[PDB]
RNA sequence: ACCUCGGGUGGGCACUCUAAGGAGACUGCCGGUGACAAACCGGAGGAAGGUGGGGAUGACGUCAAGUCAUCAUGGCCCUUACGGCCAGGGCUACACACGUGCUACAAUGGUCGGUACAAAGGGUUGCCAAGCCGCGAGGUGGAGCUAAUCCCAUAAAACCGAUCGUAGUCCGGAUCGCAGUCUGCAACUCGACUGCGUGAAGUCGGAAUCGCUAGUAAUCGUGAAUCAGAAUGUCACGGUG
C-alpha cells in the first residue's frame, strides 16, 4: 500500500527498499541510480512527488503476492510429472544433490 | 656456460677442471657464480596398510653453476667436454 | 591382477592410435567463427568412435606394482615401492633431509 | 618440576611515557590486535581527561589500588578433607589481578561505543562504587570466614 | 550446465530408432539403455523403456518435459 | 670518508642503513618517516638507539629495507643503526650493552611437523 | 656520468643477495660454594653461556597388535567359471546415535572509498600476458618462455576517510526458485563456480573434557602434491603477536 508493503522509517533508502520482497540490495542500487533518489538522505527527508518513479520500479519487477504465486507453480509443475528433483520435493528431502545420512536437519527440523 | 648435476661434490669439482683448463689456453674465463638451488620435498607415506601419523619425507637437489668467458679464442674445452663431464654433469654452453 | 594390467594396456594403444583426428574435431568446435552445420556434422564423427580414446578414460597406474592409488609422475612407481628402492641408493639425487 | 622460569620484558609506551599502561595494554589485546587495542586504550583514556582535569594516568593509578586485593583463598586439600586456606597476595602478582578483573567487567558493562564500557570503569574505581570493586571486597569477606584454617591443617 | 555453444545433445543410435521410427508411427515401445540424453520436439508423444538398472520401465512422453533428461523418471534407489 | 655502512636483520628483514654527518635527515625508501611507517609506536623505537647516544640532530640518515614484515623492518632499522652507531669507536659500546640493543634476535618462526597441525598444537581426542 | 628520470643506460665489484670453504663456545675465564671432586650458584667479555633453538636418529623386548587387498610365499579350494568381456546401476540411499573440522552468534565490529609491507613453490605435451569483449564466472587474442630473465601473481590482517547505533540487525548465511559459463563422448541419479531473488537455526552454548611454557597459543593470507574436471582435509611458507 505504501510501496505495495509499509516501509520503516529513519532509515536510509536502499535498505528501506530491501523489505519491498523481490528486491534484494544490488537491485535497490540500481533503482536509486535510475531515478535519481540519493540513498544517504532518509526516506523521511524525501518529497512526495518521485515516489512514483519509485513505484513505477515495483510495476516492473515483481510483487511478493504474486511472486510466491508463481514460484509455486514452479514446484508444482516438478511435482505433478513425477521427475526426480520434485520426487524428493515431495517428500521433504534435500534437492540440489547434498548429503541425506547425516546433518541435513534444516529441511527435516529437530 | 651452465651446469647441472646433483651433489656439490661433482659440480663444484669440475669448474676447477674448466676453469684451469680453460685459462692455460690464454682465454680469460672469471669465477664462477652460484645459482639458486632447486629443492623438491617428498612427503610419502610408510605403512602398508594404514597408519597414517608414521610418515617420512624426502628432499632432491640441484645444484646450478654458471661460468663466464672474456675473449673467446679457444676450442680446446670443446674437445675436452667428454673429459670434463664425469658422472653426471650437463653442460649447456654459452660461451659469452 | 594381472588380468587387469593387461585390459588397460590396451586403452594406451587405443588413445595413442587415433590421437590427431580428435585435434581436429576439437578444432572445429572450438572456433567462434565456426559454422553450426560444420559443427553438427563433426559432433557425428565423435561418438561413432570407439569411446575408449580419450585421456579420462586412461587411468595413470604404477609401472611395476599396478597398484593405483599412491602414484607420483616425477616417477613411475608407486607409494610404497618407492621407499625400497630409494633406500638402496637406486635413485639418483634423492636423500632424507629436514 | 625444576625450577626453570626466566624472566621477559616487555616495556614501550612512547606516546605518553609510561610503563604500567603498556603491560595493562597486553591485557586488552586479543589474538594480536596490538594497533586496534591500542586506539582503545588510549580511547578511554582522553574521555577521562575530558571528563576530570587531572591527568588521567593517576585516576588510573587509583583505580588499581581500589581493585588490587590483599589476602585470597587457596584451596589446598589435605587428601581426605577439602580445606580452604587465605594466604598473603604476593606483591608481584597483586598488579594483574585487579587489571584482569577489570577488563572482564567492562566487557559486559552493555553499553554502546566500546571505549566508553572502559571509561566508565576507571571513574567508579576512584571512588568504589564499581563492580570490580564490589568483587574486590567479596572476596575480603571470604577470608575471614577462613581465618580459622590459616595455620592448622592448612 | 551444457552451455550454450554446443546446444544440443541426443544419441545418435537413438535418433535413427526415433526419426526413422516417427515414420512408421507409435505401435511398440522404445527399449533403450541410454539416459544422457534429453527429450526434444521432435518426440513429443513416445513411448520408452528406460532402462531403470535392472529393468526397463515405460515413459509417457507429454510436451511439458522438453528440457529434463530421461534421467528423471527412471528410479534408481528403493526406500520403501 | 665519514660516511658509514650499516646492516641489521630481524624476522626475515634487511635494512641498508647508511650515515654521515647532517641535520636530521631521516629518509627512508624516498619516503618520509612519518609517512613510511603509518599510525605505530615505532615511529620512535626508530629513534631509541639514536636519542639514547645524544646525536638525534647531528647526522644524515639514509635507509633502504628490503623483505620483512611491517613492524619487522621498523626492528631491522633498530639494530641496523647500532651497528652503524659504533664504527666510530667503543665509547657508546658500554652505552648499548647495558641497553640490550646489540644483540641480534634469534626468534625465528618453527615449521610444521607431522601428526600435528600447528608447529607444537595437536588435534584432540577422547 | 647518463637519462625520457625506469639501474632506464654506460658503469662499478662497495654492498644486499646467492653458495662454497672456513673460524666462533670449551664451564673457557672471575668470584663464591663441594671432600675442593665431580659439579653447583653468581660475574665479565661476547652475535650467541652453560646439551644456543629446531630436525633426522628410537636399545633388549612387549601386545600370536595390524596387513595373504601393495608385493613375496606354505597349504587349501574354483578351473564350461569363485576365471575373462561390454553396457546401465551402485559405493554419494537415510526416523536416528557417536567421532573429528569449519563458519557464525556481532560495535576490539559491518560496509564503501582510497592506500602499505612477504616468504616459499610450480610452468616447452605446459604457463597461457598486453590489447580486447562480458553485471560476473569468462570469451577472444597470442606474446614471452625452458627459466634468479617470461608467466603463475593481486598477499590478507594493519593503516586513512565515510556511513552503520548493538536491532534476529546494513548480523548471520543454510535452504530454495530462476539464469549462465568451464572441463569432459557425456554434469539425471552425481561435479565446481557465477548472476539474480528468497532468507532460516543461531543472542557465547549442561554434566563433563582436551590442546599449549615463547616467535608459543590466538588470528590473517599464500603455495604444492594427487589431478580432464573437483579440498573446510593432508603437507608446506610467511605476516601481527
Ligand atoms: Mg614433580
Ligand atoms: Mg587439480
Amino acid at each position: 500500500r505504501i510501496a505495495g508493503v509499509n516501509i520503516p522509517d529513519n532509515k536510509h533508502t536502499v535498505i528501506s527498499l530491501t523489505y519491498i520482497y523481490g528486491v534484494g540490495r544490488t537491485t535497490a542500487q540500481s533503482i536509486c541510480a535510475a531515478t535519481g533518489v540519493n540513498p544517504a538522505a532518509k526516506i523521511k527527508d524525501l518529497s512526495d512527488e518521485q515516489i512514483d518513479q519509485l513505484r513505477n520500479e515495483v510495476a516492473k519487477i515483481t510483487t511478493e503476492g504474486d511472486l510466491r504465486r508463481e514460484i509455486n507453480m514452479n514446484i508444482k509443475r516438478l511435482m505433478d510429472l513425477g521427475c526426480y528433483r520434485g520426487l524428493r520435493h515431495r517428500r521433504g528431502l534435500p534437492v540440489r544433490g547434498q548429503r541425506t545420512k547425516t546433518n541435513a536437519r534444516t529441511r527435516k527440523g529437530p | 656456460i651452465r651446469l647441472k648435476a646433483f651433489d656439490h661434490r661433482l659440480i663444484d669439482q669440475s669448474t676447477q677442471e674448466i676453469v684451469e683448463t680453460a685459462k692455460r689456453t690464454g682465454a680469460q674465463v672469471r669465477g664462477p657464480i652460484p645459482l639458486p638451488t632447486r629443492k623438491e620435498r617428498f612427503t610419502v607415506l610408510i605403512s602398508p596398510h594404514v597408519n597414517k601419523d608414521a610418515r617420512d619425507q624426502y628432499e632432491i637437489r640441484t645444484h646450478k653453476r654458471v661460468l663466464d668467458i672474456v675473449q673467446p679464442t679457444d676450442k680446446t674445452v670443446d674437445a675436452l667436454m667428454k673429459l670434463d663431464l664425469a658422472a653426471g654433469v650437463e653442460v649447456q654452453i654459452s660461451l659469452g | 591382477k594381472e588380468s587387469m594390467k593387461n585390459r588397460e594396456l590396451k586403452r594406451q594403444l587405443t588413445v595413442a592410435k587415433y590421437a590427431k583426428k580428435r585435434a581436429e574435431l576439437k578444432a572445429i568446435i572450438a572456433n567462434p567463427n565456426s559454422s553450426a552445420e560444420e559443427r553438427w556434422n563433426a559432433q557425428v564423427a565423435l561418438q561413432k568412435q570407439p569411446r575408449d580414446a580419450s585421456a579420462s578414460r586412461l587411468r595413470n597406474r604404477c609401472r611395476l606394482t599396478g597398484r593405483p592409488h599412491g602414484f607420483y609422475r616425477k616417477f613411475g612407481l608407486s607409494r610404497n615401492k618407492l621407499r625400497e628402492a630409494a633406500m638402496r641408493g637406486d635413485v639418483p639425487g634423492l636423500v632424507k633431509a629436514s | 618440576r625444576r625450577r626453570v622460569a626466566a624472566k621477559r620484558e616487555v616495556l614501550a609506551d612512547p606516546k605518553y611515557g609510561s610503563q604500567i599502561l603498556a603491560k595493562f595494554m597486553n591485557h586488552v589485546m586479543e589474538s594480536g590486535k596490538k594497533a586496534v587495542a591500542e586506539r582503545i586504550v588510549y580511547g578511554a583514556l582522553d574521555k577521562v581527561k575530558e571528563r576530570g582535569k587531572a591527568d588521567p594516568l593517576e585516576t588510573f593509578e587509583k583505580a588499581l589500588d581500589a581493585i588490587a586485593p590483599l589476602v585470597e583463598v587457596k584451596s589446598r586439600r589435605v587428601g581426605g578433607a577439602t580445606y580452604q586456606v587465605p594466604v598473603e597476595v604476593r606483591p608481584s602478582r597483586r598488579n594483574a589481578l585487579a587489571m584482569r578483573w577489570l577488563v572482564d567487567f567492562a566487557r559486559k558493562r552493555g553499553e554502546k561505543s566500546m571505549a566508553l564500557r572502559l571509561a566508565g570503569e576507571l571513574l567508579d574505581a576512584a571512588e568504589g562504587k564499581g563492580a570490580a570493586v564490589k568483587k574486590r571486597e567479596d572476596v575480603h569477606r571470604m577470608a575471614e570466614a577462613n581465618k580459622a584454617f590459616s595455620h592448622y591443617r592448612f | 550446465p551444457r552451455s550454450l555453444k554446443k546446444g544440443p545433445f541426443i544419441d545418435l543410435h537413438l535418433l535413427k530408432k526415433v526419426e526413422v521410427a516417427v515414420e512408421k508411427n507409435d505401435r511398440k515401445p522404445i527399449k533403450t539403455w541410454s539416459r544422457r540424453s534429453m527429450i526434444l520436439p521432435h518426440m513429443v508423444g513416445l513411448t520408452i523403456a528406460v532402462h531403470n538398472g535392472r529393468q526397463h520401465v515405460p515413459v509417457l512422453v507429454n510436451e511439458d518435459m522438453v528440457g529434463h533428461k530421461l534421467g528423471e523418471f527412471a528410479a534408481t534407489r528403493t526406500y520403501r | 670518508a665519514t660516511q658509514n655502512y650499516g646492516t641489521g636483520r630481524r624476522k626475515t628483514a634487511t635494512a641498508r642503513v647508511f650515515l654521515r654527518p647532517g641535520t636530521g635527515k631521516i629518509s627512508i625508501n624516498n619516503r618520509g618517516l612519518d609517512q613510511f611507517f603509518g599510525r605505530e609506536t615505532a615511529r620512535m623505537v626508530v629513534r631509541q638507539p639514536l636519542e639514547l647516544t645524544e646525536t638525534v640532530e647531528k647526522f644524515d640518515i639514509f635507509v633502504t629495507v628490503v623483505g620483512g614484515g611491517v613492524s619487522g623492518q621498523a626492528g631491522a632499522i633498530r639494530h641496523g643503526i647500532t651497528r652503524a652507531l659504533i664504527e666510530y669507536d667503543e665509547t657508546l659500546r658500554s652505552s648499548l650493552r647495558k641497553a640490550g640493543y646489540v644483540t641480534r634476535d634469534a626468534r625465528e618462526v618453527e615449521r610444521k611437523k607431522v601428526g600435528l597441525r600447528k608447529a607444537r598444537k595437536r588435534p584432540q581426542y577422547s
